[PDB]
């Protein structure tokens, strides 16, 4: 399963939603970021 | 010869199947032993039942015959299948097999036509061959 | 079998239906006719030049003889401002009655069309008052055709057909066109100015009957010769002057005062006649002047390629500095035929850069000889054609994910109720190049902006007079002359930036592997146009580089759609003096499809309805005429020929099984349209159907609100 | 009829003449050798130009290449 | 009749808190158009203890369905036979399945 | 000379692998035209491996 | 405009229907 | 000031983008009861706005006639957080993911079976290129200077001329 | 006046005439 979890739909999906869940509480907690301070 | 006329199968059927060229223009039948009285598809629908025979189906195209004789050698494996296309309204007896060998066996006798001593790439300019009666492709 | 087609035996020999299609389409294709040597194949496209030039003749002479017997151009002449200019007469027997009373319009009472070709505004321009010489116009204009279709026939005579090196005579063809063609023609439109539409202009009438007498300056062609050229610049039209007129005339016809007359709002015609005098000189020096060359001279298609590139780059010119650089009197005031016009032109410009392209591929795969070709520029753009590929291909990618992403962004944001997070780019290096022109709204102030600049001063010669006129009007908010730009137009400049390398990449990729690519390596081998080459090798379909060029038909609509998109809403702003719609709506793409097509459609959609009809519904009926050939187009494109060859021979069983009608035979075997063919008729419905959807709502939802 | 020709980098493996519908193609002793055989095409007039044959061909680049020429009744596969 | 059957509340982020509208009532979420509250209301249907319960039934029903799924091919798979017999098949849906099923909902 | 096993650049230009790197599965004993079989860790269009050369579009790249 | 100058236009205007049919049948041979 | 654009603290125009938007809130808080759960829901959702907008005034934002914030990229080191900051931030990360994937194929290439391990990612594989790709700027510099960041054009596949 | 008697001429006689002369020129043969 494991072995499993190395394929390309699988792992190209967690880590898809590693990358939205980051930029999902980067937003969350900065809220209107347009330009950098 | 083509030994017309010959027994038909057992059909009655098949809008889809010889009309209007087939009396002024070239059309093709296909003559075969079938060893057996099953059932087989047809070019146009699909049943007739095969004679015993000497068994003689009349189609439009040669598509539809060699279409047919592929059948008759896949499923049923009777390979003396002998097309033809037919006299005064027609053109040439005796279509396939032309050496009477199959075409996929090598046969001595025959000549190659349309043999090309070069590679594509080694194909002259479409530019080179501009304005003259010679072919880009042909040797 | 038959005889026709004439120029191809072998679809001469079709039995189908293929055969009649094919031979309308191979017809003016002389180079691939049967047994045509190249000493016979110039001398035809000669004559062939000569009826295509007759019919742009007979076409002119057709819209002076309509406007003359059928306009109103004496009753516009006299208030351009409030007349409507007539096209034509209506004689369309299936109208009603009251359909009669709507398009009696413009003060008639015959149904008439309102004319938006701007015919109106640039004959009076040149000096023309009344119908009479509208008419003598287009009489003069039947004979130059006639004289154009005598001399076509008259070249193809034994003793009258041109040589071959006479064809191929190049050096003497420059000297002489740019000479004589060129040159020559600009100096007599320079004559014409001087003594007819100068005069016209300040209420003097100058015609055939008179001008030998008349003079256009008080004591003209002495100062010329003995060098005191300075006298034609003397007392101008002052500001007060009414076009048509002598009150406040002035007796000028050489000056350079610059921008715009402040009555007509737009050039002052003394100023465009130096243009035509000083370009004239331009051409008849240049003209006395006169490997890679002599591939340019042997291949028609290579030539034919660059002249369509040179024609289409002029073609957008014509259009960008005809709305901005207004140079036909009234032009300005009537915004629907300023609106015609620069999608007219834009359009046919991206035919001409597209078959620009298409000829190109077709020099390539006919001509090109890679032999006789080596070592030059030719030759090295085939070597690296992957690198301009790939190049034009990631700044396709890089110009449209950014750009569609930046309109996702602002949509987005703009849907939450939170318009302030959007992302907004100042167009500063355009509005820096405004102020380098002059423009003082951003206050960039360097360079015609900055007043002790050497540019504006010029301490060498004193040179710099163009500066009052130029400057007045690039800083009056009534023209268009460099217009406010804001975060609006920076995102559509990079979309129609994106239209312009997405376009050139289709033709490109499509030319530098029209000879051969390792689907196909052969490619060159079946010419420029061919259906593919079957399911093999994993799918051929749209291989040719006839192919390419049919999809990137596509994306130039698209791209001249984006084009006078943009030009339409930005200047319905501009002239209802509502700026801020287009300004803040333009930034996201809900603002596109609200403000944009849905607002200005209300009145054109109502051309007709269950109340009644108005003079608009012409334009509704085509409206909804436009959109039923552009989704014919569709059909074509994506149902292939199969489906419907299978279906035609249930039609052909059906046909000869019928009495009453199985008696009566085609001649021609009915087939299905071919791989090749399809493409073609469907993709010129579909641009048919573009071109036909958008002037219908175009020219009635701006002539209904002006 | 189309054109079908049958270029000299055929390895002899019959591939093409079985995939043929019309029967056009057969195999021809070669005289390169007198061992190998290679492909031919005597029978053009009833080529439909499916190009089943170059899509049956193994070689990196075919060895025989259908080129689409003038149409005729044959040609167009009609039965009418 | 005034209230409007709204589910689905959004989380609050970057301004899609706005689709949490006002629906009626004391409440804020997206107006369904599914149909669900006026079948619940037919079903009977009157507290959330009662839709609670319901949504722990399914994912039991869709564990023995997914159980069932497993079982009947890595375990226990019946034979060809026992798929072509279509009267039997006929006999049981009509009975069981459709007739049962609308006997015990009429109950 | 090239022998089985070498690896080879192919300078046929119509061929899929042209300019790339194969190792050649035989060598035809005989006069046969193009007797040099390479095989290639590429697939071409058809997804087949090995094609027949001559010993003029193959080199000793190695 | 007056009504004999339309048909003034009209007889011009068979001049170059003349000499568009003799070039179109030039051009066809 | 440098297209016509008085800041964002002094324009008249996002002053009043604060006006209206909270003004169409207050009026949503109207019909609800003080302590409920759609009150806090609106409340928070006003002190999102005042988070808004007071973020743009102090930033130092270029606001035009509409009122809202613009960016000026002809990048100035004034507004350099515009563009010019989140570019170089943009591009460390995708030249990250540029040159790990990059390194990853050169590694499974000069293997037994490189096609499978595009499917299966090989995590040991996968994490000795993201070491490699946090130093992209560092090692293309190296690699390009010794000259294997680039093939010859005798060695790439190309078409027939 | 003239309107009335041009537009069926060009718009249905005259496209009756060039079909006519078009088709028989498709359908002869030599
Ligand atoms: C492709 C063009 C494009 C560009 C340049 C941007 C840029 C931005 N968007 Mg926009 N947006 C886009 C497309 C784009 N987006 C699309 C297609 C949508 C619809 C889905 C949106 C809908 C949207 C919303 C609703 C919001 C944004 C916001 C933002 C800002 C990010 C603020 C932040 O905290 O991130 C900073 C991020 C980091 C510091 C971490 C970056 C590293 C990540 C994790 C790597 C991911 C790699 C995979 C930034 C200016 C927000 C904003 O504040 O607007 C003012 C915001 O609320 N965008
Ligand atoms: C029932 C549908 C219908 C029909 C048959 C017509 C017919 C006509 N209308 Mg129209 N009209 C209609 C509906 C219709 N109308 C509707 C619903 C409206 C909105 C209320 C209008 C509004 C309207 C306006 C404003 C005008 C017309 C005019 C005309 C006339 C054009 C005369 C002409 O020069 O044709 C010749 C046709 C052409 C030159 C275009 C055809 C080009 C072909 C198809 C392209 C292919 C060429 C190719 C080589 C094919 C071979 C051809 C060859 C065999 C001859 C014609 C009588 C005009 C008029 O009055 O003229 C006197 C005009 O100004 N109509
Ligand atoms: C290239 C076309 C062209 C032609 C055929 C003419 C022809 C003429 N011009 Mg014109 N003119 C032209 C261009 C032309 N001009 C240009 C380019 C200018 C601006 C420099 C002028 C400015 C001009 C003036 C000021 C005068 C003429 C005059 C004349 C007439 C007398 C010529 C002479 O005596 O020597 C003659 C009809 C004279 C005249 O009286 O016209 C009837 C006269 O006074 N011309
Ligand atoms: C003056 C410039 C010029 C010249 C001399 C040529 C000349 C030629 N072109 Mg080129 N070309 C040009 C511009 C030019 N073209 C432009 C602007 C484009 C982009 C559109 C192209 C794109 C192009 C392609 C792709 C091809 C050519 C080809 C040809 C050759 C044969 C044309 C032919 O017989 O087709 C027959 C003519 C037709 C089929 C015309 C019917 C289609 C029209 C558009 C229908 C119009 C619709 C309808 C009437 C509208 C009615 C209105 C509606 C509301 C009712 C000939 C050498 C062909 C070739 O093979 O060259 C060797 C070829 O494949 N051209
Ligand atoms: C809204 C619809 C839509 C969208 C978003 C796209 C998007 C794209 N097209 Mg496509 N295209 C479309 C409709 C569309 N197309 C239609 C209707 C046609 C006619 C069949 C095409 C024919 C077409 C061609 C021929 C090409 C594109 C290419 C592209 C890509 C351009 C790169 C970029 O802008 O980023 C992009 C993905 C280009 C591409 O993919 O290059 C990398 C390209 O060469 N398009
Ligand atoms: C493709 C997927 C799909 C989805 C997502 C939906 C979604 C929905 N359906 Mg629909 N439905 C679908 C396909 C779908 N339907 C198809 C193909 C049919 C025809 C058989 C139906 C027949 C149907 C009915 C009769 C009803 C719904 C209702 C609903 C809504 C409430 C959900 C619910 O649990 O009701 C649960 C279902 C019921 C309360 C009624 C079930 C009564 C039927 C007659 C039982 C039939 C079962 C039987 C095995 C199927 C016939 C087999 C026969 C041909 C041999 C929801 C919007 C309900 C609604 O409108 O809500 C307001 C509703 O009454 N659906
Ligand atoms: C009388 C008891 C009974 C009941 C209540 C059912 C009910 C069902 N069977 Mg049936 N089935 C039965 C007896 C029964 N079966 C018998 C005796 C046989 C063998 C002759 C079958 C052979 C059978 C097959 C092959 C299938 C069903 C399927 C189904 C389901 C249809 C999908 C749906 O509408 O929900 C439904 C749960 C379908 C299903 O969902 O399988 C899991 C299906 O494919 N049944
Ligand atoms: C098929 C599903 C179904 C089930 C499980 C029940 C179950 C029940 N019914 Mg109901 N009932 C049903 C359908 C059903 N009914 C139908 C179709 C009718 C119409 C004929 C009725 C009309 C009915 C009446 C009038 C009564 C019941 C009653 C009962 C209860 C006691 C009867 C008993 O134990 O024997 C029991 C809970 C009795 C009860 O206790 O009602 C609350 C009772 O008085 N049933
Ligand atoms: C562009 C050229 C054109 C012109 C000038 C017209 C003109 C006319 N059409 Mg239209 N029509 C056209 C193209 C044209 N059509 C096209 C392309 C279509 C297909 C979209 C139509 C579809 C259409 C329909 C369905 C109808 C018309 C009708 C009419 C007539 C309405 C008024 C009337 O009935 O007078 C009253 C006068 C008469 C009834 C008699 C007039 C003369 C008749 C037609 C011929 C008399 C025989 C004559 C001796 C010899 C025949 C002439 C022929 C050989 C050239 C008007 C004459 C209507 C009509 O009445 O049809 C006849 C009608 O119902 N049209
Ligand atoms: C600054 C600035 C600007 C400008 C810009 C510019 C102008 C630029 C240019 C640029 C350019 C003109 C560039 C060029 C380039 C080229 C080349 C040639 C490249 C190459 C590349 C490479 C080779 C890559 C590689 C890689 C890496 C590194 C990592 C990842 C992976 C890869 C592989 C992708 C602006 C104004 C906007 C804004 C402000 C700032
Ligand atoms: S018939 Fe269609 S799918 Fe087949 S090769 Fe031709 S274009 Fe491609």
């Amino acid at each position: 399963f494991s072995k499993y979890l190395s394929t390309a739909p699988v792992i190209g999906t967690l880590t898809a939603f590693f990358l939205a869940g980051l930029l999902i509480e980067i937003n969350r907690f900065n809220p209107d970021l347009l330009v950098y301070p | 010869t083509l030994n017309l006329n010959a027994p038909t199968p057992i059909f009655g059927g098949s809008t889809g199947g010889l009309l209007r060229k087939a009396e002024v223009e070239e059309f093709y039948s296909i003559t075969w032993t079938g060893k057996s009285e099953t059932v087989f598809e047809l070019p146009t629908g699909g049943a007739a039942i095969m004679r015993a025979g000497e068994n003689l189906l009349r189609l439009a195209r040669k598509e539809q015959c060699i279409a047919l004789g592929a059948q008759l050698k896949d499923k049923f494996k009777i390979t003396d299948y002998k097309i033809y296309r037919v006299y005064p309204s027609g053109e040439v007896q005796f279509l396939h097999p032309k050496d009477g060998v199959f075409p996929e066996k090598v046969n001595p006798g025959r000549v190659a036509v349309g043999s090309n001593k070069r590679r594509i790439g080694q194909n002259p300019d479409p530019a080179k061959l501009k304005f003259k009666g010679q072919e880009t492709f042909d040797s | 079998g038959t005889k026709f087609p004439k120029a191809s035996q072998a679809l001469a020999q079709d039995p189908t239906t293929r055969r009649i299609w094919y031979g309308i389409a191979t017809a003016n294709d002389f180079e691939t006719n049967d047994g045509i040597t190249e000493e016979n194949l110039y001398q035809k496209i000669f004559a062939s030049h000569f009826g295509h030039l007759a019919i742009i003749f007979l076409w002119t002479s057709g819209n002076l003889f309509h406007v003359a017997w059928q306009g109103n151009f004496e009753q516009w002449v006299k208030d351009p401002l409030n007349t409507r200019p007539i096209a034509h007469a209506i004689s369309d027997p299936h109208f009603g009655q009251r359909a009669i009373e709507a398009f009696s319009q413009a003060g008639a009472s015959s149904p008439v069309n309102i004319s938006y070709s701007g015919v109106y505004q640039w004959w009076y321009t040149q000096g023309m008052r009344t119908n009479e010489e509208l008419y003598n116009g287009a009489i003069f204009l039947l004979i130059l055709s006639a004289l154009s279709l005598f001399a076509g026939w008259l070249h193809l005579q034994p003793k009258f057909r041109p040589n071959l090196s006479w064809f191929k005579n190049a050096e003497s063809r420059l000297n002489h066109h740019l000479g004589g063609l060129f040159g020559t023609s600009s100096l007599a439109w320079t004559g014409h100015i001087v003594h007819v539409a100068i005069p016209e202009s300040r209420g003097q009438h100058v015609g055939w009957d008179n001008f030998l007498q008349v003079a256009p300056h008080p004591a003209g062609l002495q100062p010329f010769f003995t060098g005191n050229w300075g006298v034609y610049t003397e007392n101008p039209d002052t500001a007060n002057h009414v076009f048509g007129s002598s009150d406040g005339a002035g007796t000028a016809i050489l000056t350079f005062l610059g921008g715009f007359h402040p009555q007509t709002q737009s050039l002052w015609l003394t100023d465009i006649a130096h243009h035509h005098l000083a370009i004239a000189v331009l051409f008849i020096v240049a003209g006395h002047m006169y490997g890679l060359y002599d591939t340019v001279n042997n291949s028609l298609h290579f030539q034919l390629g660059l002249a369509l590139a040179a024609l289409g780059v002029i073609t957008s010119l014509v259009a960008q500095h005809m709305y901005s650089i207004p140079p036909y009197a009234y032009l300005a005031r009537d915004f629907t035929t300023q609106a015609a016009l620069y999608t007219h032109h834009q359009y046919i410009a991206g035919f001409l850069m597209v078959g620009a392209f298409a000829h190109g591929a077709i020099f390539l795969v006919r001509d090109y000889d890679a032999e006789q070709n080596k070592n030059n520029v030719l030759a090295r753009i085939i070597d690296h054609k992957e690198a301009i590929i790939s190049h034009l291909s990631w700044v396709s990618l890089f110009l449209g994910f950014h750009t569609l992403g930046l309109y996702v962004h602002n949509d987005v944001v703009q849907a939450f109720g939170t318009p302030e997070k959007q992302i907004l780019i100042e167009p500063v290096f355009a509005q820096w190049i405004q102020s380098v022109h002059g423009k003082s709204l951003y206050g960039f102030e360097v360079l015609l902006n900055n007043a002790d600049s050497i540019t504006r001063v010029a301490p060498g010669s004193a040179q710099p007079i163009w500066l009052p006129g130029w400057l007045d009007a690039i800083n009056s908010g009534n023209n268009s002359l460099f217009l406010t730009i804001g975060p609006g137009d920076f995102l559509v400049h990079h979309a129609i930036a994106l239209g312009l390398h997405t376009t050139t990449l289709i033709l490109v990729k499509g030319a530098l592997d029209a000879r051969g690519s390792k689907l196909m390596p052969d490619k060159k081998d079946f010419g420029y146009s061919f259906p593919c080459d079957g399911p093999g090798r994993g799918g051929t379909c749209d291989i040719s580089a006839w192919d390419a060029f049919y999809l990137a038909v596509f994306w130039m609509l698209n791209t001249i759609g984006w084009t006078t998109f943009y030009w339409h809403w930005k200047h319905l702003g501009v002239w209802q003096g509502n700026v801020a719609q287009f300004n803040e709506s333009s930034t996201y793409l809900m603002g596109w499809f609200r403000d944009y097509l849905w607002l200005n459609s209300s009145q054109l959609i109502n051309g007709y309805n269950p109340f009644g009809m108005n003079n608009l519904s012409v334009w509704a009926w085509m409206f909804l005429f436009g959109h039923l050939i552009w989704a014919t187009g569709f059909m074509f494109l994506i149902s292939w020929r199969g489906y419907w060859q299978e279906l035609i021979e249930t039609l052909v069983w059906a046909h000869e099984r019928t009495p009453l009608a199985n008696l009566v035979r085609w001649k021609d075997k009915p087939v299905a349209l071919s791989i090749v063919q399809a493409r073609l008729v469907g993709l010129a419905h579909f641009a048919v159907g573009y071109i036909v959807t958008y002037a219908a709502f175009l020219i009635a939802s701006t002539a209904s609100k002006f | 009829a189309h054109t079908v020709k049958i270029y000299d980098t055929c390895i002899g493996c019959t591939q093409c003449v079985r995939a043929c519908p019309t029967d056009v193609l057969e195999m021809v002793p070669w005289d390169g050798c007198r061992a190998n055989q290679i492909a031919s095409a005597p029978r053009t007039e009833d080529c439909v130009g499916c190009k089943r044959c170059e899509s049956a061909c193994p070689t990196d680049f075919l060895s025989i290449r259908v080129y689409l020429g003038a149409e005729t009744t044959r040609s167009m596969g009609l039965g009418y | 009749t005034t209230i409007k059957p709204s589910a689905q509340v959004v989380w609050p982020i970057v301004g899609q808190e706005i689709l949490n509208g006002d629906v009626g009532g004391g409440f804020q979420g997206i107006q369904i158009t599914s149909g669900l509250f006026q079948m619940w209301r037919a079903s009977g249907i009157t507290t959330e203890l009662q839709l609670y319960v319901t949504a722990i039934g399914a994912l039991v029903m869709a564990a023995l369905m997914l159980f069932a799924g497993w079982f009947h091919y890595h375990k226990a798979a019946p034979k060809l036979e026992w798929f072509q017999n279509a009267e039997s098949m006929m006999n049981h849906h009509l009975g069981g399945l459709f007739g049962l099923g609308s006997l015990s909902w009429a109950g | 000379m090239v022998q089985r096993g070498s690896k080879v650049r192919i300078l046929r230009k119509e061929s899929y692998w042209y300019q790339e790197i194969g190792t050649v599965a035989s060598i035809d004993q005989s006069g046969i035209k193009y007797p040099v079989i390479v095989r290639f860790e590429k697939v071409n269009y058809s997804n087949v491996n090995s094609n027949n050369f001559s010993l003029d579009e193959v080199v000793e790249v190695e | 405009l007056a009504d004999g100058q339309i048909f003034t236009a009209l007889a011009v205007a068979l001049v170059p229907g003349i000499l568009a049919l003799r070039l179109a049948l030039e051009l066809y041979k | 000031d440098v297209a016509g654009l008085i800041p964002c603290s002094q324009s008249d125009a996002f002053e009043r983008r604060l006006k209206n938007t909270t003004q169409r809130l207050e009026n949503r808080l109207k019909k609800y009861e003080p302590g409920s759960a759609p009150a806090e829901a609106l409340q928070k959702q006003i002190d999102k706005t005042q988070q808004r907008f007071d973020k743009y005034r102090n930033s130092g934002l270029l606001c035009g006639a509409d009122g809202l914030p613009h960016l000026i990229t002809d990048g100035r080191w004034s507004h350099a957080g515009e563009f010019t900051i989140p570019g170089l931030l943009f591009l460390y990360i995708a030249g990250f993911i540029g040159w790990s994937g990059r390194s990853y194929l050169q590694a499974v290439a000069a293997s037994d079976n490189s096609t499978e391990k595009e499917i299966i990612i090989d995590i040991p594989v996968a994490l000795q290129s993201v070491s490699k790709g946090f130093v992209w700027p560092l090692a293309a510099l190296q690699e390009f200077s010794s000259g294997k960041l680039t093939a010859r054009d005798e060695e790439i596949t190309i078409s027939p001329r | 006046n003239l309107p009335s008697i041009l537009v069926p001429m060009v718009g249905i006689v005259l496209p009756a005439i060039v079909m006519a002369l078009l088709f028989v020129y498709i359908e002869t043969d030599e």
